[PDB]
């Protein structure tokens, strides 16, 4: 960085480092802070993280896989972690189990440059658009689960199709992936992806089932799946 | 009687065609109206491709 101005880094697990850190914090002769954590968690973390970091002389862009134990999001490593992090993609195990897998929850994740003035309008829109009609639809799973579908106005109906279709045009199969599964991979234009989900929401490609949706890349794949079934 | 004037009794062109729907006052019950409203869309839609208008009571 501070000679040549572009770099990536990746780092698997830096909760393998806080971890490390646990299984010694008690040898080290410190009192056990909340959950058994090290009392240094707030800087243990924060040392490493400030220190990646754009300077005057070179940037560095970087990617990290940050674990969460047990599936709690409340548990101090990722609590903490977060305000560390420009952009924010949570991996869900509730989506994983249905199928889509970028199992990216598309509500609990953020990027602190989802701004209107940053990424155009169009793509804002778009995004909380789709962040919207999402979320709503977690409001109705309620009465669903309960009192069936049929309860719903046609209105709400609509919003839950729709969705479900939004749902699903969020997975695509990943190159690396092929290995094991037969599916091979795709890439999306960060254009076409803008394409698609504006048009899924505007009622566009309505009449297509919902596994037209599932596991493909640009819309025009949607379509075309749709004709095999 | 009936020949001389149907009320009602014989056929002729179909134009236009009505239907009483009856729906529940109340909810809750399953979809014993939308599998009603479903078949009734379906056979309008029959009629409509006839070019032929449908009233709704």
């Amino acid at each position: 960085r501070d000679e040549g101005r572009d770099v990536l880094l990746f780092v698997d697990n830096i909760y393998r480092y806080t971890l490390a850190g646990t299984e010694v914090s008690a040898l080290l002769g410190r009192m056990p802070s909340a959950v058994g954590y090290q009392p240094t968690l707030a800087e243990e973390m924060g040392v490493l993280q400030e220190r990646i970091t754009s300077t005057k002389t070179g940037s560095i862009t970087s990617v990290q896989a940050v674990y969460v134990p047990a599936d709690d999001l409340t548990d101090p490593s990722p609590a903490t972690t977060f305000a560390h992090l420009d952009a924010t993609v949570v991996l869900s195990r509730q989506i994983a189990s249905l199928g889509i897998y970028p199992a990216v929850d598309p509500l609990d994740s953020t990027s602190r440059q989802l701004d209107p003035l940053v990424v155009g309008q169009e793509h804002y829109d778009t995004a909380r658009g789709v962040q919207s009609i999402l979320q709503r639809y977690q409001e109705l799973k309620d009465i669903i689960a309960i009192l069936g579908m049929d309860e719903l106005s046609e209105e709400d109906k609509l919003v839950v199709a729709r969705a479900r279709k939004i749902q699903r045009f969020l997975s695509q199969p990943f190159f690396v992936a092929e290995v094991f599964t037969g599916s091979p991979g795709k890439y999306v234009s960060l254009k076409d992806t803008i394409r698609g989900f504006k048009g899924i929401m505007e009622g566009e490609y309505d009449h297509l089932p919902e596994q037209a949706f599932y596991m493909v890349g640009s819309i025009e794949e949607a379509v075309e799946k749709a004709k095999k079934l | 009687n009936l020949e001389y004037k149907h009320p009602y009794l014989e056929d002729r062109d179909v134009k236009r065609v009505g239907y009483l729907v009856v729906s529940t006052d109340r909810g809750l019950c399953g979809g014993l109206n939308i599998n009603l409203f479903k078949k009734l869309l379906a056979e309008m839609k029959t009629w409509t491709d006839k070019g032929v208008q449908c009233d709704l009571a």
